[PDB]
């Protein structure tokens, strides 16, 4: 832990204090885990696993909001709207991009988020 | 002013504003701990 | 010197001679079309190679092919 | 195959190879590649319709 | 026309400079070539092989005779720690007697070069002791050489000439490959390490002059014949054994103790023997499978085609593939293109294995202390490795182009691919960028953290999976008891056999802490491997891509009738420049290149970190970018630079020379790969006029001045490219790391 | 044997070299209706004469760029230009316009010499015609 | 021990075999 | 102690006349052999 390791407080009790290096050498040694050169290391174990949900999880959640309302946007058109996002429509696609997830499976087993094979051009 | 709102929803305008909207968490990554590892929040 | 092949889809627009800076193409009757008009390359050794013509042809995909083949003096495009 | 009639295209060096484009005119003159088609892609060349034959068209939606 | 090429008519009608060429890059492209029939192809090929080993023959041969007339070798093996091995002498009338002297060591009469291919340990572990020795090998190989190059013109006579039924006899030649070229070979090299090497290892001498006399056993084969083979496995070399000296020494010729010598750290020669026996055995066994013309064997053909559809008697692994392997037989056989992107894959993965293995394993005596050796060697193998796999997706693109036949191949595995690459060429292009934009986000974060001084605020990220899996084999390094870390442990332990008599010294070398067997790995460790990760998809991305786009894509759907190498298509439809397929494996050199980079470069680095002591310089500063250019880069160059300088020479003179060398060249290739061909044939066409209309100036070309061509100036510009990259890296790493492990 | 007064000029680097007298040099003639200046493809501005004029030029492009600057940079058009290729030997050959129309007009009776009744997509794919000489559009059937 | 002068000799009349064994390779493979 | 080239090793007189042979005696006649066989016309 970073609360008992020996080489973390050198970095502890020599350091500017500021506002970057007092309100987070705390709660960053408090729950962290640090090796040997005094360096929180990002662990993955049972421990991080409500610790790392929060990054990986959440991230989903908003690239995934911004890829249906870039998808709910766009289906809805009509190269014009490209140009000059039409902004009644974006909120319309963002309103319903909150709730993407739920309508991300609604279309998976409706057969509505992929295209046929015959029905998407390819190359020789 | 019928056009200027057009204008303001071009690709650009519309680009510039949404870099500076979701970029202006400097007040969320300096209003509580300005440094957050993975594992601290 | 390179070969200049006209295909079937040819519509006898004679915009690939029209574009050809060394006069390698000309149009010839064909009744193939309803232009009755067909482009032709006889004058291949003529052929520098820059594609104008494919450039030049509306028709998806080229109703005129160039293939670079044996370079010569003229299809180098040298003056000296 | 008559002018209205959503078609997709089967010919392989096609740009819109499988794709449904719209029958703008039918040439009854006895060509070889009568039927006009126009898409709303363009290809690459920066040209949106083209002749194809009626044997390398699929019917997709009559006319109405 | 001139008569130069003979092997083309088109070059010969060619007016200008481009025949000569075009007559140098087309030449060993036999299938091109006028008036080639397919079995006149083979029969060529055939002779070039042979024409191809005597070259190779001869190259060892002349390494052979160099340290043998002007090596160190037979003062070398009285000490391997504290004397540098010689390659050969200098003889340059330019040098000043300054390099003179800085070229001459303290044990020499002349300006030598330092070996660092590592010859002498090689040699010194597999029993060659003397000058004569060597001299005699050396004109072993001359002969041999000469014995190759009478058969490669032997067969090219009409009575010798084989057919193309004998080519095409793909069952004959796996089983005489397999059983008489990997088999028998290897029995023959565990019959030399059993009599010259182990032996001349204890101090006997066996030569041919006494070999039929020393017997390699006390009990000459008494213990095989009589079935008791575990009395050769008896009394093996004790831990305090001297190599070369009988102090501490065995009389075992066939043992199994894993892990090293602890005098040479490097592997047992009992081991390496046992080793090659039962790969001989296994591999002459293995010759025994197809049917040759003795009734008894396999037919692969019928193996191939039996893969088609669903059930048991059929593909099942994979029911939902169609023709299944139906035709891939012929593709394999009849083309010479898909065999040889096959065997060059084959051929990449086994070196990276070479590069990977040998400097974990060391299987040379005294080879891990010499530094800049394993450095070289590891680098060396690893780049011929990553142009081994280059050229297997070049020739992949090549069959494809030239071999490939949609019908002899309909709706198999091969047209399979084909149908869908669309997907396989996008889902690449996702794993590159995750990797790309993660591993650079991930280093550049870190560069900002240390930079605004904040080394604790870095994201590092352990590597729990390759840790776990340096654990799963025994490694206590960390706090995991897994499967050969558990002592007790089903795995351990053999629970029914208790046979694994390899697990004491195999463990006894992992927690030795002070070799290459399994580096102990950090955050630092992470990050470049994910950066690995990114350029192998990157390279692997580009060359599917062009290869899986060689026959047509939509910008040019007949790509195939205009063949493989070819400019462009011209500057309609937006644009085709690097079009062809040929322009992929040129794009992919490039990255290829930089992945081999990023490996060699973290190699280097853990290791000048490992063999300083100060592994903390690799740990706690390869998180961030700037710990790389400045405690890397940056830091090992100041002995390289200072090869010479304005007060005088050391023997790094050359390394620093051809550290420029590789900047002059590689800076010249950026004048080929940026400015391209008008401006220069304008510039030719000012130059002609200048020409003709100079007085007393009475020479005039015969063949006509032009700019070199697209696809010929993008080689030109590739080959310099990778010419200044290998010969800057080949200079840094060698006087980086001999000079500060002399 | 060609007709036509040279075209006033003070003469260029851009002009006529060895090969042109070893290899090929073409004519280009044209009757203008006034003198007037226009652009050498060597570079430069020179004047064509009043009646007929005779340019000795190195390419076949270089008189194609000049003829195509009469017909389209000259109001009336000069479309009655000859193109000939001479060789070392004195003989001089008609060239352009190849029939006597012109290339962009249809004639009857020029014939065909570069038509593959096809359509690109179906040439015979290289894996039949590989010891054979023939590529792929110089060939007969279609697969 | 080193090499003798006529240990270096032996090597260089004896590459005299691969030398023009290489340059008959050279030529029946026909430039 | 080297004021000059020198061969510790049997036949050292053999780099002395080698080393002008293969690269500034022999080299031009050989590009001049090379020159004129892919100039040479049919
Ligand atoms: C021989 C033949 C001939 C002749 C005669 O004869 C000649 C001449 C001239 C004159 C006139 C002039 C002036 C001079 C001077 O100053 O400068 C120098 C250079 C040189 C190179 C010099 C040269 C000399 C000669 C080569 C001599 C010889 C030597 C020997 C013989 C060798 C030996 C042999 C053996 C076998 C190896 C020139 C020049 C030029 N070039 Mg020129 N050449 C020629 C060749 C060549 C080739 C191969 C190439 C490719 C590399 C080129 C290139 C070039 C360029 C880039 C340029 C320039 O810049 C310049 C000019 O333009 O101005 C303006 N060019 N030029
Ligand atoms: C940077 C990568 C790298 C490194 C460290 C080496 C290292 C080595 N190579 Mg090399 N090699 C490489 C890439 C590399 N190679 C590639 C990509 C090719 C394919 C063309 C070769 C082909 C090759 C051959 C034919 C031979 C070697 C040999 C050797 C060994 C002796 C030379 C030496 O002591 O150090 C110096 C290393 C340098 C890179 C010095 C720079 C010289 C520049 C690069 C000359 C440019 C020529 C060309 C690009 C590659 C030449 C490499 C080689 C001649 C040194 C040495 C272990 C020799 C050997 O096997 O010993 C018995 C040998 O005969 N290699
Ligand atoms: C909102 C529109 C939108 C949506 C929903 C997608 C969605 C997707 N893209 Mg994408 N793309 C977009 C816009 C979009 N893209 C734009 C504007 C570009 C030009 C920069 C690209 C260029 C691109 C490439 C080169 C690739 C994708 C790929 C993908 C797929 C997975 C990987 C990924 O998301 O990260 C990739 C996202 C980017 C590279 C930039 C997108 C960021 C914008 C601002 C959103 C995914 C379904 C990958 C794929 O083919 O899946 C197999 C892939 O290789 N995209
Ligand atoms: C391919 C292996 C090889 C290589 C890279 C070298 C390299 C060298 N030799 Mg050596 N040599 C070799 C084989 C080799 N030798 C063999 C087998 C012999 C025994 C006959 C000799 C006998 C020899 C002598 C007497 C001398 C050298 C010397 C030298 C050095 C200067 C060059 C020279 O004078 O050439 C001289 C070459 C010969 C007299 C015979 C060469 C015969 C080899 C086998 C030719 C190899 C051709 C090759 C396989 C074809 C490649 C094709 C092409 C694409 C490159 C140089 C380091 C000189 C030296 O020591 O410098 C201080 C010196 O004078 N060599
Ligand atoms: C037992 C009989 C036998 C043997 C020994 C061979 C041997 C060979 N054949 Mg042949 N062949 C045979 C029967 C045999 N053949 C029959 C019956 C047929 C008719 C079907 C053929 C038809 C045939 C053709 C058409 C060709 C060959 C070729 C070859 C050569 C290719 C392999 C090579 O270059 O060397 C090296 C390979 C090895 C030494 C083994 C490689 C194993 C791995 C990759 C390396 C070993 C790993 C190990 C770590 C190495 C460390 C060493 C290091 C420390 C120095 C080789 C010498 C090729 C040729 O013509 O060459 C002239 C070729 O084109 N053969
Ligand atoms: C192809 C490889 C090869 C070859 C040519 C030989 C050849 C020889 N061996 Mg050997 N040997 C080999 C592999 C080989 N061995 C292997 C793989 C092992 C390990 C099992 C041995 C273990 C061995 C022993 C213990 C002895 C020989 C002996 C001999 C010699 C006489 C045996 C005979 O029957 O006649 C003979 C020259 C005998 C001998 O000493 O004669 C001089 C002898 O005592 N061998
Ligand atoms: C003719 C080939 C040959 C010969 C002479 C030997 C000989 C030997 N093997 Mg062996 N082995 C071989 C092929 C051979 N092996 C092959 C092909 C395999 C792969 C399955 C093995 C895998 C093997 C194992 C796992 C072990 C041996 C062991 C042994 C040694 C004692 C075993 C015994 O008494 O019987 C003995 C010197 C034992 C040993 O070395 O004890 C230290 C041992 O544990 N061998
Ligand atoms: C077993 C190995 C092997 C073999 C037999 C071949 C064989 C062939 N390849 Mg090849 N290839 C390979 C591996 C191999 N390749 C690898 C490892 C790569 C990746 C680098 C490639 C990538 C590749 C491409 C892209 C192409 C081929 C092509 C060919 C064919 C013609 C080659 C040629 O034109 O003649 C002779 C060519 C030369 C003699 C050029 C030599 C110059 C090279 C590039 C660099 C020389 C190094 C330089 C001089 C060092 C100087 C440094 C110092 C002095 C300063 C031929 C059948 C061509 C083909 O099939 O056409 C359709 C083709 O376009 N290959
Ligand atoms: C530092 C130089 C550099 C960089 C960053 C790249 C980056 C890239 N290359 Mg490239 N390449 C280079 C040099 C470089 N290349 C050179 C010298 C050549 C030889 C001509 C090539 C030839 C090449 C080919 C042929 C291909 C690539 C591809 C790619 C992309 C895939 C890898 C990835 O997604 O990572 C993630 C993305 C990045 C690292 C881009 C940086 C993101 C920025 C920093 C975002 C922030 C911007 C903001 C303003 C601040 C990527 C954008 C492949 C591709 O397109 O895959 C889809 C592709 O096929 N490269
Ligand atoms: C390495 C030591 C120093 C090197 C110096 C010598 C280097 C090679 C010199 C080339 C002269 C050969 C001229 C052939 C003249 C000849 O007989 O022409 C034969 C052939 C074409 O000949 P034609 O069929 O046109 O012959 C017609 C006329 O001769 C009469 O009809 O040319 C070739 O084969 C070129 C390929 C040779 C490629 C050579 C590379 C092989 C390396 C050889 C190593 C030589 C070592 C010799 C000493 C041991």
């Amino acid at each position: 832990p970073c609360a008992s390791s020996p080489a973390f407080n050198e970095r502890m009790q020599n350091a500017p204090e500021g506002y970057y290096f007092d309100t987070p050498y705390q709660s960053y040694a408090a729950n962290l885990l640090c090796g040997a050169e005094g360096l929180p290391h990002q662990q993955l174990r049972f421990d991080r696993a409500i610790d790392v949900l929060i990054p990986f999880g959440i991230f989903f959640y908003v690239a995934g909001f911004i890829g249906w309302s870039g998808r709910a946007y766009l289906i809805s058109s009509p190269e014009e709207t490209e140009i000059f996002i039409d902004v009644a429509l974006a909120i319309k696609s963002f309103v319903q991009g909150l709730l993407w997830p739920l309508l991300a499976v609604k279309e998976l087993t409706t057969g509505e988020l992929t295209a046929p094979v015959s029905e998407v051009s390819v190359s020789p | 002013m019928k056009y200027f709102a057009k204008y303001l929803t071009s690709a650009p305008i519309m680009a510039t504003v949404a870099l500076v909207s979701l970029s202006v968490v400097l007040i969320e990554l300096n209003h509580f701990f300005p440094g957050l590892q993975y594992g601290t929040y | 010197s390179h070969s200049v092949k006209i295909y079937d889809t040819c519509i006898g627009c004679t915009q690939c001679v029209r574009a050809c800076p060394t006069d390698v193409l000309e149009m010839v009757p064909w009744d193939g079309c309803r232009a009755g008009q067909i482009a032709a390359s006889p004058r291949t050794e003529d052929c520098v190679g820059c594609k104008r013509c494919e450039t030049a042809c509306p028709t998806d995909f080229l109703s005129i092919r160039v293939y670079l083949g044996a370079e010569t003096s003229r299809s180098m495009g040298l003056a000296y | 195959v008559q002018r209205g009639s959503k078609v997709r295209i089967l010919r392989p060096e096609s740009y819109w190879f499988r794709e449904v484009g719209s029958v703008a005119s039918v040439d009854q003159s006895g060509i070889k590649y009568p039927v006009v088609v126009r898409f709303s892609k363009v290809n690459y060349a920066g040209v949106n319709t083209n002749n194809f034959s009626e044997a390398e068209l699929v019917e997709v939606e009559a006319p109405p | 026309a001139t008569k130069f090429p003979k092997f083309s008519q088109e070059l010969q009608q060619d007016p200008t400079t481009r025949r000569i060429f075009y007559s140098l890059a087309t030449a060993h492209d036999f299938e091109s070539h006028d008036g080639m029939t397919e079995e006149s192809l083979y029969q060529r090929i055939f002779a070039s092989h042979f024409g191809h080993l005597a070259i190779i023959f001869l190259w060892t041969s002349g390494i052979l005779f160099h340290v043998a007339w002007q090596g160190n070798f037979e003062a070398w093996i009285k000490d391997p720690l504290n004397i540098s091995p010689i390659a050969h002498a200098i003889w340059d009338p330019q040098f000043g007697p300054a390099a003179m002297d800085a070229f001459t060591p303290a044990g020499a009469g002349n300006p030598v070069n330092f070996c660092y291919s590592g010859v002498y340990h090689w040699w010194y572990t597999i029993g060659l002791r003397t000058n004569g020795d060597l001299f005699a090998g050396a004109m072993f190989l001359l002969l041999l050489a000469a014995v190759m190059l009478y058969a490669g013109w032997l067969h090219l006579q009409p009575r010798y000439r084989p057919s193309l039924a004998w080519f095409k006899n793909a069952e004959s030649r796996l089983n005489h490959h397999l059983a008489g070229l990997f088999g028998v070979s290897s029995l023959a090299w565990t019959g030399h390490l059993v009599h010259v090497a182990i032996p001349e290892s204890r101090g006997q001498h066996v030569g041919w002059d006494n070999f039929l006399s020393m017997p390699p056993h006390p009990e000459g084969l008494k213990p095989f014949f009589t079935g008791n083979w575990g009395a050769y496995a008896l009394n093996p070399d004790t831990s305090e054994h001297l190599f070369n000296t009988s102090q501490g020494a065995g009389t075992a010729i066939l043992t199994f103790l894993g892990g090293f010598h602890p005098q040479t750290e490097s592997l047992w020669l009992t081991d390496m023997a046992h080793h090659h026996l039962a790969i001989a055995v296994i591999f002459i066994i293995a010759g025994h499978m197809y049917r040759t013309n003795f009734g008894i064997g396999h037919s692969i053909k019928e193996m191939t085609e039996s893969l088609q559809g669903p059930g048991w008697t059929g593909f099942f692994i994979a029911p939902n593939t169609g023709r299944g392997h139906k035709g891939i037989y012929d593709a394999y056989n009849n083309s010479l293109h898909f065999q040889l992107g096959w065997h060059l894959a084959c051929l990449g993965v086994v070196t990276s294995l070479v590069a990977q293995h040998m400097y974990a394993m060391p299987p040379y005596a005294f080879i891990a202390r010499d530094y800049t050796t394993t450095a070289a060697l590891y680098t060396h193998h690893q780049y011929i490795a990553g142009f081994l796999m280059l050229g297997a997706f070049a020739h992949g693109g090549i069959f494809l182009i030239r071999d490939y036949d949609p019908v002899a191949n309909e709706n198999n595995v091969l047209a399979r691919v084909l149908d869908h690459k669309e997907a396989i060429i996008s889902h690449l292009s996702w794993v590159s960028l995750f990797l790309g934009f993660h591993t650079l986000a991930l280093y550049v974060h870190n560069d900002c953290e240390v930079a605004f001084g904040s080394p604790d605020k870095q994201i590092l990220v352990e590597p729990v999976f390759a840790q776990w899996i340096q654990a799963v084999h025994g490694k206590a390094l960390y706090g995991i008891s897994s499967l050969l870390s558990n002592p007790d442990s089903i795995a351990s332990t053999a629970w029914p056999n208790h046979a694994n008599v390899w697990l004491p010294g195999w463990l006894e070398a992992i927690n030795n802490g002070t070799n290459s067997l399994f580096l102990a790995i950090g955050p630092g460790d992470f990050l470049v491997h994910h950066a690995i990760a990114l350029g192998l998809h990157v390279t692997t991305l580009i060359l599917v891509k062009g290869a899986l786009d060689a026959r047509g894509s939509k910008l040019m759907p007949d790509k195939k009738d205009f063949g493989y190498a070819f400019p462009c298509d011209g500057p309609g439809r937006g644009g085709t420049c690097d079009i062809s397929a040929w322009d992929s494996v040129y794009l992919a050199t490039f990255w290829m290149l930089n992945t081999l980079g990023w490996v060699t470069f973290y190699w280097h680095w853990k290791h000048l970190a490992i063999w300083s002591g100060n592994v903390a310089q690799f740990n706690e500063g390869s998180t961030y970018l700037m710990g790389w250019f400045r405690d890397y880069l940056w830091l090992n160059s100041a002995q390289l630079i200072n090869g010479y300088n304005p007060y005088g020479t050391n023997n790094l003179a050359i390394w620093a020379w051809i550290f420029l060398f590789g900047h002059l060249v590689w800076a010249i290739s950026f004048m080929f790969l940026i400015t391209w061909r008008g401006y220069w044939q304008e510039l030719i066409e000012t130059l002609m006029w200048a020409h003709e209309n100079t007085p007393l100036s009475f020479g005039y070309p015969k063949d006509k001045p032009v700019a070199l061509s697209i696809v010929q100036a993008r080689l030109v510009g590739l080959v310099h490219f990778t010419v200044g990259y290998i010969a800057t890296y080949g200079a840094f790493l060698i006087a980086s790391t001999g000079s500060r492990f002399p | 044997a060609l007709t036509g007064s040279m075209p006033k000029f003070g003469g260029s680097t851009g002009g006529l070299l060895t090969a042109a007298f070893v290899e090929e040099r073409y004519a280009i003639t044209w009757t203008s209706s006034k003198e007037q200046v226009f652009e050498m493809p060597t570079g430069g501005a020179a004047t064509m004469n009043e009646g007929e004029n005779l340019l000795e030029l190195a390419r076949k492009e270089q008189c194609l760029a000049l003829g195509a600057q009469l017909r389209t940079k000259f109001k009336p058009k000069i479309t009655d230009y000859k193109i000939y290729r001479i060789f070392p030997n004195g003989e001089t050959t008609f060239i352009h316009p190849a029939d006597g129309v012109f290339p962009e007009k249809v004639n009857e009776g020029r014939g065909y010499s570069g038509k593959k009744d096809r359509r690109i997509g179906e040439n015979p794919n290289p894996a039949t015609i590989k010891f054979s000489g023939q590529n792929t559009f110089e060939t007969d059937m279609k697969s | 021990m080193a090499l003798s002068d006529s240990q270096i000799f032996l090597a260089l009349a004896l590459a005299l075999i691969p030398g023009f064994l290489a340059l008959r390779l050279a030529t029946e493979l026909y430039k | 102690d080297a004021t000059q080239l020198e061969g510790a090793y049997a036949a050292a007189w053999l780099p002395w006349i080698m080393i002008p042979m293969i690269t500034y005696i022999l080299p031009f006649p050989i590009f001049a052999i090379a020159f004129l066989w892919i100039e040479r016309e049919g």
